[PDB]
């Protein structure tokens, strides 16, 4: 019945816990607020896999 | 051969999905005690729920009747089914961890869910069927 | 009309006439002298502050100004004798109750009353257009110079 | 005798349906929470373990030990082990059992209770012998042995009363219903649209008439011919089981009369 | 174990709400199983 | 922080908290294990040096025993290999460490303890088993359940403190708090919900369950009140019995919507000298409530009567209940037919006019409200007739439950529930919404990947139908769901900012005190206050009362 | 705890014969409070109650599927056809009296579990025991005989309460307590006491006769100590300077 | 001891309300048109209908012979003779007010247990009425 | 709204009166605008109350706005508790806030 | 572990009498008795068996803790009629009344056949 | 001593506190615990806070009480003429 | 782990029918409710111990013994 996917390390079980994170090479536009003198921005996180 | 299609959430956009085949995709007395169901009279559906309780994830499959609860007692128990006492494995003899428990007479539930059946907890049940009356008897 | 004040002169009119079986049909042997000045000695002995100067008499007599208003309106001639219908030994009970109700309702000194404002203040906050709530409480013990929705009234 | 009249209905070496009547409630009540928790019978109390090779603990054997049901015919011949004089145990208040199993078979081989061997002088007593209650011989399925694997344990039976522990209690379930039409109006029936249609009729209710649909509220009735069902866990005779409580009911009054007439005397 | 196993995690300068159910996640993420504590939103089970 | 103003302390305990409904409100059950390790130093006097010497011969393996004994000099023996030596001679001015044994003072705790309530003085009642207990009254101080919680015990050294304790922190004296001038303690749960079935005009019992109702009130002065029926059969009153609890010479009256003095309803309260004439007692009169009995017999007969009316009604109350019983099952959250269509028919109603609504709004006939937008303006709409349907559905089936109705009576009862719960678990669950606003557009111009782009219906945007007895519908769940996520998040932040908001307002007034001149100053002695509360009153003395003069007409006024 | 959100400690043990018992002489093996349902509306916990009850009559294994066509008036219909009450109601009677309970109770198997948190593994008392070699105070740790944390909070209901005394035995009593010579110079202590000699010395003050003891927490002493560190100076002296 | 008032009353209506053991019924004194009774009664132990008529006595004591919590109320005993004997339904309460209606109809208010009365009628016919217990007996 | 103001005979009559509700505060400019009832103005912000009215009517706004925020939630808490907290806030002259830049800046001992 | 051993709830321990009558100040000749290691079994029964007597005038028992197998008994009379002669007849009726109930059991069981 | 008020000019309470009750009692419970003579006749007690409050009853407590001022004057106020009324 | 040898509701000895309840499923073809009433539980106290038990000391005996006499 045990099903595995994790590893043993020292005697330990340890598993690896996904982690999410924001998708690359995507186009985003945001609004900023009030105090500040710009009004929109577009970022891209340019990243080669 | 065609029958099913991955989907992730950046298609799911552009798709109209019927939740189920039964009403949705026919071209369209009733019981009182059944729920109102709402067709959505689309005909351009694109693809089909395999079924919608598949939603939920290991631990909420356990919860009989989830759709009857409230939402905040359904979050509950999910914490409370990772810290009951069962059968982790059947190899805890040759097994040395720094602590364990097990059940000795666990029992499968009398009511019982369909996902339950890939989640092996017929197998390794976490629990026991005890005869419960809600009373006010004495107080305690 | 209705505020809280420190002692419950109703209980204490129904008490009177329980405990000594007013008949509600005799007259009683109360005079109207009685009764006036019965309840004008008795706004004397309400003291809180027992300083012997002006400044300290005229504190006191405004610390009570408002509970003698209740005694006044309760305690008037023809409510006693009309409304109540109290005896004289009834009259004389209610009014050493009250004398002695009101010096027990005294705050007694020593007491931490700041923890006890705070804590009364702050439990019931962890209960908890306009903001309101903890997010407006946040604003308003924390003096913010831009507050979040500002309004005006105007009449 | 023109008391607690008594009425059987179906006996059976399970099962006992009777009717009681002329009797209180307080009375009825009793009876069957003596005949539940204070009718002495012999059980495994304590267990010596010399080799247990199997999946189970020794705890878990233990405890199914202690459930299996005793013969406790002649339990009144044996003597409570705190009022013996004796360092631990002896032959006049225990019984002493033997269990050894081995699994000299390929396949599974199952340790019922029909393997356990007394090996006490029973001094011409019918106690300790295990309930054999089913068709192919065998008992309770206590454990499973695979090869290689041993079970050698010598167990000690003693007598007490489901009070201290519910391995000693010589009955199951217990049946008790009285005035099956309501007359009494001991409960308020909860209902929808109509108590009546909504609520099953209790099989009783043919021993009976029906209330005479318009008569008056009987406000000086009193609660009595009461229905029970005594079941048996093969330990001792259903039978003995009503007879023995009506005895142990007896002599617990006893009781409070004699110290009432001892502190009499002192 | 199965759980675990299945869990993901979010690591909290940034302006939005991560904690909240998004529609977004409809059939790929649980709806229900969260923890009760400063972890609620932010690990999610598939 | 951690290791002055606050730090770990000696002579305590832990361990899970459970119900006693037989327990006194001021004392506290211990466990003998716990009882047997904490120790009171006790001084030798010729008033305790027979007893204190019996203490040392039982030792520290037996409770009540003893497990030190301190001479003059200072010397500590242990009792625990002091045997060898034989017996040892007890002198005055000695000190004998012995077990905390019962009606001893101790200082009882829950955490996070954000008030002084949290923090009582109860009386020791060392019991079998390992857990503490106490009495159910007290749970709503302490804020604590029987769910897993565990509280803190503490255990005085010194006579100095023990006294202070029992005649500061005692229970008895914290009934009435002074936060909001009005006790904080009151009749709860099983207990609460007995006395309103038990004062039912229906409600009599035989003389065989009241000799035994009349035996439990301790301070029972031994006379069978006179039945309120004499023939054909002697029968009492729940209101009779239940007098009994209640002290001689106490006067309460209070008048609910449309009561008289032949309430119809049985609905107010009147109490002459101790005896209930009529009205059902519920929440209003010995819950926790302002003016109520509990409110009126401790600043009457004093805080000890008080205490000993609470056992007193939980005593009566909780047997009359043990052989009467209350349950309740899936049967009391279903309506009749009728109701339902009634309900059925409501909702759809209500969806009609939010349709009516909407045509128009897509027809650009429908003008905004004064300040605000065409679609918010839409959106208010939409809400309120959504939202009054659900009202009205749950006034529907809640008229229709009947008074045999076991979630009924308990809402009746003020013990649990309210309106809100009948209706979501009979009638409709309603809208669900999301930081005050119905269901977002999370996908692209829709909700879910199953309805189509610009769909404002009420089902599309988050309106559950149906009730938690007939279940929702996939699309339901998930929004259902959203909504309570908002909750959850709103659960752990709020606690947070609380509780920095509770720590910085006590450390602003820590230092202020009412002094003996009646001014309240700080540390420094500046005043902050020329008079306490500007009339030099304590809350927890304080009454509403209706000033006569300020209400009316002159006409009156002059009569 | 069940599958609903429904968590509970065990209140009290009692026997068959005191537990209520059926007609058929069922007794139950758990007794909850009704007053935990309506609040939190775990309608499931009914259902399933009653949807075990037939699985249990019928011996088949009950259909718990969130979304289904399962209705409670299916499984009532079923229920009744078994020869019970439809909504799972039955009569009982008292176990201490045998008389029937004027109330029907909601009576059906249910599927519980039990937790990790078990009494024996947290009940734990300290009279006296080991102290932390820093701060000299009652260790951390149920495992290791530590003491219980008399927190911030803690002291201000105290002195809500008004109990100076019982304030400072908790805080001095109760934990770690201290007591160090001071100069009447200077308020530091940095007295070389021979206790034994009956001699006290403050070096650098060139006095043998202006010494004082203090009773303070180590704590407050490490404190000092470290400010003293810090070329902060504080010093302790035992009468007012200025005017109250 | 003595009777405090005697009169037979007839019946108007009975409302049983939200009670199953309990009715208030509304009826009219047959002899005098200014005096009516409204009361609670156990119709569980003794039932009344509409257009009945009640003979309503109320009394300081029920003993025979004159003698004017009191005493442990103790079971009847074999051989005891009391008022009681001589009606059908007997009830004990206390009086917790008087009411002025007119300038000659005055009002006294009962209570047995919980169970109110009211009674109405001229000022010369209930003076004997007191503010104290007194017992309601009824004979059909 | 609806104000209780007196009845010419003497009563208390409830009677309906236009109130405007404003967005954004200008407290010394808004009240000397024509037609207004300047005795009654109220602002939310006590901050501006106390800088064109006075510390005192600062005292009585701000105590206004916590009697609002704890009767929100329907709580409710005896008078002399709110008073308290309002006047150590207003003791020094000035708004003085609950945070480490408030209480905290005074002369109360180092320790403290 | 502070679990009370079982044997507790029906042997008598040391210094443990199972009767304790005490006289009751409240009321005049009225007495309380304790049973020791006793529960509802015997409290009911005798507290019904005692309010069939005409000359007993009040019977009530309770337990006031389930942890402590111990009842108390609360008999008033008649005057000139002693509680403990009272408690005697009782008791003396109720094992009347349970020797009929055996022998009428066992003539009734010796008729049937099946078993 | 100028911190002394007069006899004559004491205007604080004439009643006790129940601060000053509580240590009062307990002040009197310790010195009875450390064989302080007891000024009252016992019918039979062995608790010493018990004796303490028989003490307070009848006003043999030999204590007076130092109400100090927020300026530091402070004013002796002798238990026996303390009102005990709370 | 193996099947209880008493009800917990009643104490009815169930312990001795795991054996026959298997062979009325397998050999006879019959369904869980009518091999559980032909074993004679009548409550359903009893028929839930039969019918809910999990028996897992035969995945343990796939296991080789740990010592081998
Ligand atoms: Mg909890
Ligand atoms: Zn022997
Ligand atoms: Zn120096
Ligand atoms: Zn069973």
């Amino acid at each position: 019945f045990d099903m595995g996917g994790y590893f043993i390390i020292n005697g330990s079980e340890k598993v690896l816990i996904a982690q999410e994170r924001s998708a690359g090479n995507i186009v985003q536009v945001f609004k900023k607020a009030a105090p500040s003198p710009i009004s929109h921005v577009a970022e891209i996180r340019s990243a080669l896999e | 051969e065609g029958l099913v299609e991955y989907i992730d959430a950046e298609e799911e956009e552009s798709i109209l999905i019927a939740m189920q085949p039964e009403d949705l995709e026919p071209a369209e007395d009733v019981d009182p005690a059944k729920r109102i169901r709402v067709s959505h009279h689309a005909t351009t559906f694109t693809h089909c729920e395999i079924h919608p309780s598949m939603i939920l994830g290991v631990a909420a499959s356990i919860i009989p009747f989830p759709d009857h609860n409230q939402s905040p007692r359904n979050t509950y128990q999910s914490a409370m089914g990772k810290q009951a006492m069962g059968v982790f494995l059947t190899n805890y003899n040759v097994r040395m961890d720094t602590m364990a428990n097990i059940l000795y007479y666990p029992q499968k539930p009398l009511g019982t869910t369909r996902a339950m059946e890939y989640l092996k907890f017929r197998e390794l049940p976490a629990g026991q069927n005890a005869i419960v009356a809600i009373a006010c008897y004495s107080g305690y | 009309a209705n505020w809280p004040l420190p002692v419950n002169i109703r209980r204490i009119i129904q008490n009177a006439q329980q405990t000594f079986h007013i008949d509600h049909t005799k007259p009683s042997d109360l005079t109207i002298k009685d009764i006036v000045l019965g309840v004008k000695d008795l706004q004397e002995n309400l003291l809180v502050l027992r300083g012997k100067n002006e400044i300290i008499q005229n504190a006191q007599r405004d610390a009570v100004t408002l509970f003698c208003c209740l005694l006044r309106s309760r305690l008037a001639t023809r409510r006693v004798l009309q409304e109540y219908r109290l005896t004289k030994q009834a009259f004389d009970w209610v009014l050493s109750n009250i004398e002695a109700q009101f010096l027990r309702s005294v705050v007694h000194p020593g007491e931490m009353v700041g923890v006890l404002a705070a804590q009364s203040i702050g439990e019931p906050a962890t209960q908890m257009k306009v903001t309101s709530g903890v997010p407006r409480l946040k604003e308003i013990l924390n003096v913010a110079k831009n507050m979040k929705t500002p309004s005006l009234t105007v009449y | 005798s023109e008391g607690p009249q008594v009425k059987i209905r179906e006996a059976s070496k399970d099962n006992v349906d009777f009717i009681l009547s002329n009797v209180d409630l307080a009375m009825a009540n009793s009876l069957r929470r003596v005949m539940i928790a204070e009718i002495p019978t012999l059980a495994i109390d304590s267990v010596e373990v010399e080799t247990n090779t199997t999946v189970l603990a020794d705890e878990f054997i233990a405890h199914r030990l202690g459930l299996i049901p005793l013969q406790s015919m002649d339990i009144e011949q044996l003597e409570y082990s705190r009022d013996c004089f004796c360092e631990d145990h002896c032959d006049k208040c225990s019984v002493v059992l033997t269990l050894q199993a081995f699994g000299e078979s390929e396949s599974t081989t199952n340790v019922y209770s029909k393997d356990l061997v007394i090996v006490s002088n029973l001094m011409g007593r019918n106690i300790g012998h295990p309930i054999i209650q089913d068709k192919e011989g065998n008992g309770v399925l206590i454990c499973k042995l695979r090869k290689g694997q041993e079970l050698k344990l010598t167990c000690v039976a003693k007598k007490g009363i489901a009070k201290e522990h519910a391995k000693w209690g010589p009955a199951a379930a217990i049946e008790f219903e009285y005035d099956p039409w309501n007359k009494l109006k001991h409960t308020d029936y909860w209902y929808e649209q109509d108590s009546a249609k909504e609520w099953p009729q209790s099989k009783n209710c043919e021993y009976e008439d029906p209330p005479n649909e318009g008569d008056p509220f009987d406000y000086k009735a009193q609660a009595d011919t009461f229905y029970m069902n005594v079941e048996s866990v093969g330990s001792i005779p259903v039978d003995q089981v009503v007879v023995r409580g009506i005895d142990t009911l007896q002599k617990k009054v006893a009781s409070i009369l004699l110290a009432l007439t001892q502190m009499d005397q002192d | 174990t199965l759980s675990h196993l299945r869990r993901t995690n979010t690591p909290i300068g940034k302006l939005a709400k991560p904690r909240q159910l998004h529609n977004t996640h409809w059939g790929l993420v649980c709806p229900a199983e969260t923890p009760e504590g400063q972890a609620c939103g932010l690990v999610k089970n598939l | 922080r951690g290791n002055l103003m606050g730090k770990r302390v000696d002579f305590s305990a832990r361990t899970v908290i459970s119900g006693d409904p037989n327990l006194e409100l001021d004392q506290v059950g211990v466990p003998k294990s716990i009882a047997k390790t904490l120790t009171y130093p006790e001084v030798v006097t010729p008033y305790n040096i027979d007893r204190l010497t019996q203490l040392v011969r039982n030792g520290p393996n037996e409770h009540p025993g003893a497990k030190y004994v301190i001479r003059d000099s200072g010397d500590r023996i242990d009792l625990r290999y002091s045997k060898r030596a034989g017996d040892i001679q007890l002198q005055y001015g000695w000190k004998v460490e012995r077990h905390i044994m019962d009606n001893d003072p101790v200082l009882f705790n829950r955490q996070p303890s954000l008030h002084k309530m949290s923090m009582m003085a109860h009386r020791v009642k060392v019991i079998p088993y390992s857990t503490f207990r106490l009495n159910l009254s007290v749970t709503s101080p302490y804020n604590a359940d029987f769910d897993g919680d565990e509280m803190n015990l503490h255990v005085p050294q010194s006579e100095e403190t023990r006294a202070e304790l029992s005649q500061l922190c005692a229970v008895p004296l914290q009934i009435v708090s002074p936060q909001s001038n009005k006790p904080c303690m009151g009749i709860v749960q099983d207990t609460l919900c007995g006395i309103r079935k038990l004062t039912l005009r229906d409600t009599f019992i035989e003389l065989d369950q009241v000799l035994n109702m009349l035996y439990w009130v301790p301070d029972w002065d031994g006379v069978i009140p006179t039945p309120a029926i004499i023939k054909p059969k002697p029968l009492w009153s729940g209101k009779q019995i239940l007098s009994v609890a209640i002290p001689n010479g106490i006067h309460l009256q209070r008048f609910d919507e449309g009561t008289t003095l032949l309430s119809p309803k049985d609905n107010g309260m009147l109490i002459i000298d101790g005896q209930i004439i009529f009205g059902v007692v519920e929440k209003k009169t010995v819950g926790s409530s302002n003016g109520g009995l509990i409110h009126v017999v401790t600043r009457e007969k004093g805080p000890q009567v008080c205490a000993k009316l609470f056992g007193n009604i939980q005593k009566v109350v909780n047997f009359w209940l043990l052989h009467n019983g209350f349950s309740t099952g899936i049967g009391d959250t279903i309506a009749d037919g009728p109701t339902m269509r009634e309900i059925t028919e409501t909702i759809a109603e209500a969806k009609k006019k939010v349709l009516d609504v909407t045509k128009e709004a897509q027809a650009n006939l429908l003008t905004a409200k004064h300040g605000m937008t065409l679609r918010e303006s839409f959106e208010d709409n939409v809400v309120r007739f959504l939202n009054e349907a659900r009202d009205k559905a749950g006034r529907l089936a809640e008229v229709n439950l009947k008074d045999l109705n076991n979630v009924k009576q308990m809402v009746m009862a003020g013990s649990k529930g309210s309106f809100i719960n009948i209706a979501q678990m009979s009638a409709c669950v309603g809208q669900q919404s999301v930081e005050g606003k119905r269901i977002a557009f999370g996908f692209v111009d829709r909700t879910l990947p199953h309805f189509s782009k610009d769909d404002y219906s009420p089902e599309s945007k988050g309106f559950v139908e149906n009730s938690y007895l007939r279940g929702l519908t996939p699309q339901e769940f998930f929004f259902h769901a959203m909504g309570g996520r908002e909750g959850l998040i709103d659960t752990a932040v709020k606690t947070a900012e609380t509780g920095y908001i509770q720590r910085r307002l006590v450390k602003a007034l820590e230092d202020i005190m009412v002094h003996y001149d009646n001014t309240t100053r700080n540390s420094l002695g500046n005043v902050i206050q020329f008079i306490y509360g500007e009339d030099g009153m304590d809350a927890a003395h304080i009454e509403k009362q209706s000033l006569d003069t300020i209400g009316g007409s002159d006409a009156a006024f002059e009569k | 705890a069940s599958r609903h959100g429904q968590k509970g400690t065990i209140g009290i043990t009692y026997r068959r014969e005191d537990m209520p018992f059926t007609a058929e002489g069922i007794v139950p093996d758990l007794i909850i409070n009704p007053h935990a349902i309506p609040s939190r509306m775990t309608v499931a916990h009914l259902i399933e109650c009653l949807l075990s009850k037939v699985a249990a009559l019928s011996g088949n294994e009950g259909d718990a599927s969130p979304f289904t066509d399962i209705t409670v008036e299916g499984i009532s219909k079923l229920l009744r056809e078994h020869g019970y009450q439809s909504r799972g109601f039955e009569v009982m009677y008292n176990g201490h009296t045998g008389k029937k309970l004027m109330a029907q109770i909601f009576f059906g198997p249910t599927y519980y579990q039990r937790l990790r948190h078990m009494v024996d593994d947290k009940i734990h008392a300290r009279a006296r025991g080991p102290m932390q070699v820093l701060t000299r105070q009652p260790v951390e740790g149920r495992s290791r005989d530590g003491g219980l944390r008399f927190g911030e909070m803690e002291r201000d209901c105290m002195i809500a309460h008004g109990a100076a005394s019982f304030l400072k035995e908790r805080l001095m009593e109760a934990s770690d307590a201290f007591r160090v010579h001071i100069c009447g110079i200077c308020g530091l202590m940095t007295v070389i006491a021979k206790l034994n000699h009956n001699q006290f010395e403050c070096k650098g003050c060139d006095n043998k006769i202006d010494i004082y003891q203090i009773h303070i927490p180590y704590a407050a002493k490490l404190l000092f100590q470290e400010l003293m560190a810090m070329n902060i100076t504080p010093r302790l002296y035992t009468d007012r300077s200025r005017d109250f | 001891s003595n009777t405090l008032f005697d009169d037979i009353f007839q019946v108007s209506e009975v409302d049983p309300g939200r009670y199953n053991k309990v009715c208030r019924i509304e009826a009219a004194s047959t002899t005098q048109d200014q005096c009516k009774l409204t009361l609670d009664i156990n119709v569980e132990l003794f039932p009344v209908a509409a257009q009945d008529s009640l003979t309503v006595t109320i009394a300081s004591s029920l003993n025979l012979e004159d003698t004017p919590a009191t005493r442990s109320w103790r079971p009847p005993q074999a051989g005891d003779r009391s008022l009681a004997d001589d009606y059908d339904y007997v009830m004990y309460g206390t009086a917790y007010k008087f009411e002025e209606v007119s300038k000659d109809l005055i009002a006294v208010y009962y209570s047995f247990g919980g169970l109110l009365m009211r009674l109405e009628g001229n000022y010369r016919n209930l003076n004997n009425l007191k503010q104290e217990n007194a017992y309601l007996l009824i004979r059909r | 709204y609806d104000r209780k103001v007196p009845s010419p005979t003497g009563e208390y009559v409830k009677e309906p009166e236009w109130v405007l509700e404003t967005d954004g505060v200008n407290l010394s400019e808004v009240m000397t605008v024509p037609g207004i009832d300047p005795t009654r103005i109220y602002t939310n912000s006590f901050i501006d109350i106390m800088e064109v009215l006075g510390i005192e009517a600062g005292r009585a706004a701000l105590y206004k706005e916590v009697y609002n925020v704890i009767a929100s939630d329907g709580s409710y808490v005896n008078y002399r508790h709110m008073a308290l907290l309002v006047d150590v806030m207003t003791t020094q002259g000035g708004l003085t806030s609950v945070t480490r830049h408030g209480f905290n800046r005074s002369n109360t001992g180092a320790l403290m | 572990m502070n679990a009370p051993d079982r044997f507790e709830l029906f042997l008598l321990g040391e210094g443990e009498s199972k009767l304790k009558i005490d006289p009751d100040t409240k009321a005049p000749n009225a007495v309380v008795i304790t049973f020791e290691k006793e529960d509802h079994t015997l409290g009911n029964l005798i507290r019904a068996e005692l309010l069939n007597d005409r000359k007993v005038l009040f019977a009530a028992y309770k337990v006031e803790h389930p942890f402590f197998a111990r009842f108390k008994l609360r008999i008033q009379t008649t005057e000139g009629y002693d509680p403990k002669d009272a408690l005697k007849n009782a008791c003396n009726s109720i094992i009347n009344k349970l020797g009929a109930l055996k022998t009428n059991f066992e003539t009734e069981w010796n008729l049937q056949t099946l078993a | 001593k100028e911190k002394a008020i007069p006899k004559d000019q004491r205007a604080t309470t004439p009643y006790m506190t129940k601060y000053e009750r509580a240590r009062i009692l307990g002040t009197r419970a310790l010195q009875i615990s450390m064989n302080a003579p007891v000024f009252v006749d016992l019918e039979g007690e062995t608790d010493p806070l018990r004796i303490a409050m028989k003490e307070l009853a009848e006003k043999k407590i030999p204590l007076v009480i130092r109400r100090y001022l927020p300026d530091g004057s402070f004013e002796d106020w002798s238990v026996e003429e303390l009102i005990v009324d709370l | 782990m193996i099947v209880p040898v008493r009800c917990f509701s009643c104490g009815k000895v169930v312990g001795d029918k795991w054996e026959s309840y298997l062979n009325l499923l397998q050999e006879d073809e019959l369904d869980e409710g009518t091999a559980l009433s032909r074993l004679g539980l009548k409550r359903y106290c009893c028929r839930r111990m039969i019918l809910t038990h999990v028996d897992l000391i035969e995945k343990f005996l796939r296991y080789n013994p740990l010592e081998k006499r």
